C-alpha cells in the first residue's frame, strides 16, 4: 500500500490547490 | 525523472510509515501503518510486502530502496492496480462506495483532520452522478484528475 498511500496524498495535495 | 519536489513527495510518504524516523521501515512500522489504513497483514505477509521492496534483502525498506519503487510505479502511468489498491484502504465494507465516513478516516489516519463541510466538500466534488457516494469509476477519475 505504499504507492496507494503517495495517491491519496497527492490527491489531497490537489484537493488543497484549486 | 525525479524532481526535488517529487523527493519531497515520496519522502512524505516514506515518513508515514518510517515512524521512529531511523531511516529504515520495519515489519513493525509497515504492520502499523496497514492496520490504521484497514488492513490486517500476518507477518508473513508484512514479510513478503518488505521484500519486494528490500533490494539488498537486510529486512527493512530504506530511503534509496523506496525511491526506486516508488518512482517506478509512477512512471508506469497506464497502470490501474496502485488506484484499486487505494479504492480498497477506502472502502472498508467492501460495498463498492465510499462513504463520507470512509474518506475521512483514511485521512484522519493521514494525519489529516477535517470539518465535516471539508469533507462533504471532497464527496461533493468527485461524485459525478450525485447519489452522496464515490463508487469506482468516479474515484478512477478523483485519482487520475489533472
Ligand atoms: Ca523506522
Ligand atoms: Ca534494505
Ligand atoms: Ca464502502
Ligand atoms: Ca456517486
Ligand atoms: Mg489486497
Ligand atoms: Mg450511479
Amino acid at each position: 500500500k505504499f504507492y496507494a498511500t503517495f495517491l491519496i496524498q497527492e490527491y489531497f495535495r490537489k484537493f488543497k490547490k484549486r | 525523472q525525479l524532481t526535488e519536489e517529487q523527493i519531497a513527495e515520496f519522502k512524505e510518504a516514506f515518513s508515514l510509515f518510517d515512524k521512529d524516523g531511523d531511516g529504515t521501515i520495519t515489519t513493525k512500522e509497515l504492520g502499523t501503518v496497514m492496520r490504521s489504513l484497514g488492513q490486517n497483514p500476518t507477518e508473513a505477509e508484512l514479510q513478503d510486502m518488505i521484500n519486494e521492496v528490500d533490494a539488498d534483502g537486510n529486512g527493512t525498506i530504506d530511503f534509496p530502496e523506496f525511491l526506486t519503487m516508488m518512482a517506478r510505479k509512477m512512471k508506469d502511468t497506464d497502470s490501474e492496480e496502485e488506484i484499486r489498491e487505494a479504492f480498497r484502504v477506502f472502502d472498508k465494507d467492501g460495498n463498492g462506495y465510499i462513504s463520507a465516513a470512509e474518506l475521512r478516516h483514511v485521512m484522519t489516519n493521514l494525519g489529516e483532520k477535517l470539518t465535516d463541510e471539508e469533507v462533504d466538500e471532497m464527496i461533493r466534488e468527485a461524485d459525478i452522478d450525485g447519489d452522496g457516494q464515490v463508487n469506482y469509476e468516479e474515484f478512477v477519475q478523483m485519482m487520475t484528475a489533472k
